[PDB]
């Protein structure tokens, strides 16, 4: 579970990303797609080159998720409880998944906010993806 | 494939004893009862709404058969896995979209199949070979992906 | 999420195991180092030949941990609180070996077990066990 | 390790603006301070108590100093890895007792360290470059446990 200091770094950190968000989930989902091609077969109607609008959009969905998931960080598993079936009975993404767009994510951060990536908040951020990644598996079977 | 002939040979010797048409069909049903959501690539078998549904579909029960007779190729190819499923690797990447990350689930579900067959007779030493054999089968079917 | 039937299927399971599950344990582990010998790194105080005496009572001790555990299904966190500190704290076994020792005690019960194993108590044990583990790593951080 | 050359050279390209002794000791500690359960193995650094603390262990800094070293090496011998890490192996294994897991973990860090040092700099196709090398290096590492 997230800790005060848990929850007052998140909410540092997405606090500096403000109006990135989507450009952000953009280069995360992008930097996935590159490094572990696996991940390309959720997105086969997709159109998957470098810049293509349709990974724009689904940035901007998925930063704006993760977006509310902070504005509810005392309640996330209400808060997403949406997304959470999707995921596990329309679309049925692997779980392993999940921790590679975490990390694509993380990466991502750190390479726009070079003054509050510290220690402290990287160890809070991957808590926090950690927590939403598990919400949204949580109802897989 | 780091194979041990003393392993190669377990592997082999235990397989020669298989059921296909039983293990293959059983392996898969499983596959889809325990982890549910690999139903995603099956949606045009039938209905798969329960345990002895999955187990029933005879949909089901034959792809078993077609998956277990392949796996059954390559255990006479050990030394060299790769070629073998290339043309496998390409297919599963480029038609189905399958994420090789279920290739180990069988695995898996594989070896506990097996357990359950051959009881005693499934010895630690045993398992430790085929868990290396069935990972060999994964990264050889999601080696061509890209 | 154990769902009442996954409890039934648990209980009934773990039920014929009865006065086995030491013998079951003893077999699980060493499965466990032979199958996956990463997993010996965490014994290197023990003697993991075959019929080891550490091998032998160290599986007692896990397996009569899950029987606690299947008597409090309902309330495994708490019944498990001293075993995830244990882990969490001084062991400190990386999440990853949890799938492997789980893994490991199914192959074995099936190979003991040949009539309770359908794949619905196969889908229930796994979905328990996977319980089990994440309630021992959810305080490494 | 399936590098091609350009994958190889972006990777020589960016690795030859790091400043080795430094970056080493970021990753370190930075693992120390994620992953929390992996001081279990340098219990005798001393003060591990707060990310301050462990960041700014000279002991730590001396030990990343000493990872890289034999990373920055391994990276001037893509094609041998296993080679180049026997002896690194065989003593993370047989003498030092470590989860190859950890290896992998560290992995990710350095990668996250690196593109926090490199922002923009750190483009998608050098990243997954990055992925593959310490992945290879995560593997090399492991290949003598036994
Ligand atoms: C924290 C991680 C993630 C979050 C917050 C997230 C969130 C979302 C959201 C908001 C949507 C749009 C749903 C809608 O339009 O109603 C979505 C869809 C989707 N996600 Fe996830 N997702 C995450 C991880 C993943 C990962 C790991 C995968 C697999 C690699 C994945 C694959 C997909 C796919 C294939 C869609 C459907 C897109 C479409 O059909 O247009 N997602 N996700
Ligand atoms: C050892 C592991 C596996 C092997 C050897 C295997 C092999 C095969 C083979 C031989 C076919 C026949 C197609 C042809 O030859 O034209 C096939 C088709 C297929 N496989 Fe795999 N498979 C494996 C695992 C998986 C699993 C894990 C999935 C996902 C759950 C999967 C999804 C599919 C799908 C959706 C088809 C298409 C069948 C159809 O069009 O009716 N496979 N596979
Ligand atoms: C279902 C999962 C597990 C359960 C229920 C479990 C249960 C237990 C129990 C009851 C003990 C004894 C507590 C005591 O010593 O008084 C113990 C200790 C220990 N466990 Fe686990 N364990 C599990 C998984 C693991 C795995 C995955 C690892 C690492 C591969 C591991 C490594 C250890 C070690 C090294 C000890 C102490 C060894 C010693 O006595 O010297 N355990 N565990
Ligand atoms: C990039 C991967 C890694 C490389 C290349 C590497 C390399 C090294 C090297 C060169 C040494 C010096 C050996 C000696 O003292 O004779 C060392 C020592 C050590 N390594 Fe690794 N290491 C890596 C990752 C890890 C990590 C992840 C762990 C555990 C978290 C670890 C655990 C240790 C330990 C415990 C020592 C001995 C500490 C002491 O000086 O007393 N290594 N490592």
């Amino acid at each position: 579970v997230l800790s005060p200091a848990d929850k007052t770094n998140v909410k540092a950190a997405w606090g500096k990303v403000g109006a990135h968000a989507g450009e952000y989930g953009a280069e995360a989902l992008e930097r996935m797609f590159l490094s572990f091609p696996t991940t390309k077969t959720y997105f086969p109607h997709f159109d998957l080159s470098h810049g293509s609008a349709q990974v724009k959009g689904h940035g901007k969905k998925v930063a704006d998720a993760l977006t509310n998931a902070v504005a509810h960080v005392d309640d996330m598993p209400n808060a997403l409880s949406a997304l959470s079936d999707l995921h596990a009975h329309k679309l049925r993404v692997d779980p392993v998944n999940f921790k590679l767009l975490s990390h694509c994510l993380l990466v991502t951060l750190a390479a726009h906010l070079p003054a509050e990536f510290t220690p402290a908040v990287h160890a809070s951020l991957d808590k926090f993806l950690a927590s939403v990644s598990t919400v949204l598996t949580s109802k897989y079977r | 494939m780091h194979l041990t002939p003393e392993e190669k040979s377990a592997v082999t010797a235990l397989w020669g004893k298989v059921n296909v048409d039983e293990v293959g069909g059983e392996a898969l049903g499983r596959l889809l009862v325990v982890y549910p959501w690999t139903q995603r690539f099956f949606e045009s078998f039938g209905d798969l709404s329960t345990p002895d549904a999955v187990m029933g579909n005879p949909k089901v029960k034959a792809h078993g058969k077609k998956v277990l007779g392949a796996f059954s190729d390559g255990l006479a190819h050990l030394d060299n896995l790769k070629g073998t499923f290339a043309t496998l690797s390409e297919l599963h990447c480029d038609k189905l979209a399958v994420d090789p990350e279920n290739f180990r689930l069988l695995g898996n579900v594989l070896v506990c199949v097996l357990a359950h067959h051959f009881g005693k007779e499934f010895t630690p030493p045993v398992q430790a070979a085929y868990q290396k054999v069935v990972a060999g089968v994964a990264n050889a079917l999601a080696h061509k992906y890209h």
